[PDB]
RNA sequence: AAAUUAUAUUAUAUUAUAUUUAUUCAUAUAAUUAAUAGGAUAAUAUUUGUAGUUUUUGAUACCAUGAUAAGGAUUAUAAAUUGAAAGUGUUAAUAUCAU
């Protein structure tokens, strides 16, 4: 071959690059209650809106 | 629908009410504020079901009196 | 060079209160016409301090960066130190 | 006329050298024809000027061929004979425009610019509200208000 | 200052007017003190 | 399409009143509105703004906007009266969107009326039962409309 | 000039033999002059 | 060497501290200026003597802040970080994206550090808005992308 | 004494003669130093004025650079195309501050 560079990254290399980095838990964005109309914008000052 | 179109002038466009919430730094507080504003706009627009005094007035471009009417002046 | 963006920044009778002065009379005097906090004394005052009645009334010391105002009068009252020099 | 400022005179060769820009501008040449057509006057030096410059603009982008050499100066002098012939017709329309416009402005009670002569009213150059307080070439002080060349009742 | 206070009146609230409350921290990019120098609230710099 | 002047002439050598050349500040330009921005002679805050290009371009944009506004308001032979939904005619009994919200709405494509509802102007004499119920004396006379089928001078009779 | 070139190209596209005089008059020809 | 003398590093760090003090003080100074310089009533609740007393009190609060950053941004927005040459914002002696002078931009072009594409020096590059209307039209297009495409809530 | 290389376009200028201002210049000045430090949803270290003191800002030279002007040759045997335009060589004077 002598100079072969792939134009598609192989499935093993994609799997290794996926298996090394964690997930963000807020990416799931699940919601079943509703919006807190009174409290969510008036929470504690360090974590406030 | 008429009261919702008048109360949300440029936020309604092509049959779709769109609200761009940019108030808070986080998107969760932004979607909370957007849900609150959508519910407030809906509750204000629902007043047309109470009576005809909440039906918004049609704005007619009524002409000036014509030359046939101005001839009697 | 852009318009009126130079970092290093005249008698007129009908434009006396409107030339190099504040636009409105409703606004208050600037920060140099008042004492901010605990001071040991300033060697000179800024050029944007408005000459008030108490400048010509008391007359302790007027040092502008120099400039010594030892001739008090009432024709200077209501005007900053720019056009007085 | 609303142009009452002091003006700068130009030689007539510099006017005609503008060509299609100002001298033979087609919008300007049309409204010169409406002045002559209103007075019952044939537009013959203006039609002579337009027919010349219509064909002059047609070949004005062509490059002249190199002349390899002539024994006598006859084809070069003929090309120069017609060239100075075209300037003299355009000199006549340059005078015909300035003649009739100053004559119409005396009829319509139109006050001209500074140092401009109207043959019926102001034999000298009429000056009104100049920056110089005196007459520039008559050396006379100007009165206040400006000189009235016509009567009052419109 | 004692001769400067005649023509120039004194408005001295004190150091309480230089320290904004904790509820105004995020409006002022995290700060509370309005000094000429910046003030970090960590002990390692402090 | 309009052929009036919009831009300001640029800054160059001081022009003279010659052929094809007007001075940079003349009373003929912009209705004489350059009289505010001119210097008659052939204080820095009152001299620098007369020579800035963005300032004079903003000023002539303001003046052209004033001209556009007065010509759009001189076109108006009408006025807007807030009429309730019940007494309005049949073409306005629909949901009319706001300006620049939807496609420009035709008046009635079913009744072969293809025209913008926002440009519709109704006569005052046809709405006297709506605008004036308290008078009861018919303050405006009825509009005489010509008989289109009558044999007149237009139809060679 | 641009309007003339557009109308001439439309006439060439509609009737093809119209290209025989219209190219000879130089109406289908583009000059490259900028400011 | 080595990178730049340390007095210039001190100068760039003082410019960064001035930017940080601007971020610290701008909201407070803007609220104080907008309360203290208003003649219309603030609310139905606060009118008359209460409004004038509140404006005098917020003016006393605004004047008592020693070190409040009221300096505009364009007065010291021409500081270069690699070299000590001072340019002018608005002229060709300054480039806005990489925020260096013309000399430093030429050295980083000739050094190969940046990835920049050369275009003809009398054209408008490649941007269709820039070829269309110039600097003001791309200015308005950046405004239209940043703000005016959002329906405010 | 021909071929045309030629740009060409229009405007301005001064102690008339004195006055204010943007920059320039005079003479008074303020500003000074050094280095890291992880904090909710984590199976257990309480912690940070602590480890730094005689901290770094200190080599503008006589190298053999490079710009200026000037002369050479090749291609059009087509009426088509939006568009018949592009590459290749020699001498004088000036000049050369990096162990």
């Amino acid at each position: 071959r002598m100079g072969y560079i792939p134009r598609y990254t192989p499935w093993e290399w994609i799997a290794i690059q996926e298996a090394d980095q964690p997930l963000i838990a807020e990416q799931i964005r699940q919601d079943n209650i509703g919006t807190s109309y009174f409290f969510s914008l008036n929470r504690y000052w360090r974590y406030k809106a | 629908e008429r009261r919702l179109r008048i109360l949300a002038q440029h936020r309604v466009g092509m049959g779709v009410l769109k609200l761009d919430a940019d108030k808070y730094e986080d998107q969760a507080d932004n979607v909370t504020f957007g849900t609150t504003k959508l519910s407030e706009l809906l509750a204000d627009a629902r007043k047309a079901q109470l009576g005809e005094e909440y039906w918004p007035s049609v704005e007619l471009k009524v002409r000036k009196p014509s030359g046939q009417s101005k001839a009697h002046y | 060079y852009p318009f009126l963006r130079r970092p290093h920044i005249n008698p007129s009778a009908p434009y006396f209160w409107s030339f190099m002065t504040a636009k409105s009379q409703m606004a208050f005097l600037p920060e140099e016409n008042y004492i901010t906090g605990d001071w040991t004394g300033k060697f000179f005052v800024s050029k944007r301090q408005v000459y008030t009645l108490q400048h010509a009334t008391s007359g302790a010391k007027v040092r502008v960066k120099i400039f010594e105002f030892n001739s008090p009068s009432r024709w200077n009252i209501g005007k900053e130190m720019n056009t007085l020099t | 006329n609303t142009f009452l400022t002091s003006s700068v005179a130009t030689p007539p060769i510099s006017v005609i050298r503008t060509g299609p820009k100002w001298w033979a501008h087609p919008e300007r040449m049309v409204r010169q024809k409406l002045m002559y057509f209103t007075l019952g006057v044939d537009q013959l030096p203006l039609r002579r000027t337009a027919v010349i410059q219509r064909d002059l603009q047609r070949f004005h982008m062509c490059k002249p061929p190199p002349r390899v050499g002539d024994s006598t100066g006859y084809k070069r002098s003929r090309a120069a004979q017609l060239n100075t012939w075209y300037r003299r017709i355009q000199y006549q329309e340059y005078h015909m425009q300035h003649l009739f416009t100053r004559h119409v402005w005396g009829l319509l009670r139109v006050y001209p610019g500074n140092t401009t002569k109207i043959q019926g009213k102001a034999d000298d150059g009429y000056v009104g509200y100049d920056s110089v307080p005196f007459h520039r070439y008559n050396r006379a002080p100007l009165p206040f208000p400006a000189r009235e060349l016509y009567e009052r009742r419109k | 200052r004692r001769e400067l206070e005649k023509y120039m009146p004194d408005i001295t609230i004190g150091p309480k007017a230089l320290v904004t409350p904790v509820s105004l921290m995020n409006a002022r990019n995290g700060h509370r003190v309005t000094h000429d120098l910046l003030h970090s609230y960590d002990p390692h710099i402090g | 399409v309009s052929t009036g002047e919009f831009d300001h002439p640029p800054f160059q050598f001081r022009q003279r009143h010659t052929f094809n050349t007007t001075p940079l500040h003349d009373a003929n330009r912009f209705g004489g509105r350059t009289a505010y921005l001119r210097e008659i002679g052939p204080k820095k805050q009152g001299r620098r703004f007369k020579k800035d290009p963005r300032t004079v371009q903003f000023n002539v944009d303001v003046w052209c906007a004033q001209q556009t506004l007065r010509k759009r308001w001189k076109q108006r032979d009408w006025e807007v009266i807030e009429i309730p939904f019940r007494l309005v005619p049949r073409e306005q009994q629909r949901v009319i969107p706001e300006l620049y919200t939807d496609i420009p709405q035709m008046t009635d494509p079913a009744r072969n009326d293809f025209s913008n509802i926002r440009n519709k102007v109704y006569d005052r004499e046809e709405l006297q039962g709506v605008l004036f119920p308290a008078a009861g004396a018919m303050l405006y006379p009825p509009l005489q409309r010509v008989d289109k089928q009558a044999m007149t001078l237009d139809k060679y009779l | 000039f641009a309007l003339r070139m557009a109308v001439a190209n439309a006439l060439v596209k509609l009737i093809p033999l119209t290209r025989i005089p219209l190219k000879k008059s130089g109406l289908l020809s583009v000059d490259r002059r900028r400011e | 060497g080595q990178d730049v003398p340390k007095r210039h590093t001190h100068f760039v760090l003082e410019s960064r501290l001035m930017y940080e003090k601007s971020f610290r003080d701008c909201w407070l100074h803007s609220v104080c200026r907008a309360i203290s310089q208003l003649d219309e009533p603030l609310s139905k609740t606060v009118v008359g003597t209460h409004q004038k007393m509140l404006q005098r009190k917020v003016t006393c609060f605004q004047y008592n802040q020693y070190g409040l950053f009221k300096t505009p941004y364009y007065r010291l927005a021409n500081v270069d970080r690699y070299h000590a040459v001072q340019g002018v914002a608005g002229t060709r002696e300054w480039v806005p994206y990489v925020n260096v002078s013309y000399w430093t931009m030429n050295k980083m072009v000739r050094g190969g550090n940046l990835l920049v594409h050369r275009v003809h020096y009398t054209g408008w590059g490649t941007d269709s808005h820039l070829k269309k209307g110039g600097w003001e039209h791309r200015w308005n297009k950046v405004l239209q992308r940043n703000v005016l495409q959002y329906s405010r809530i």
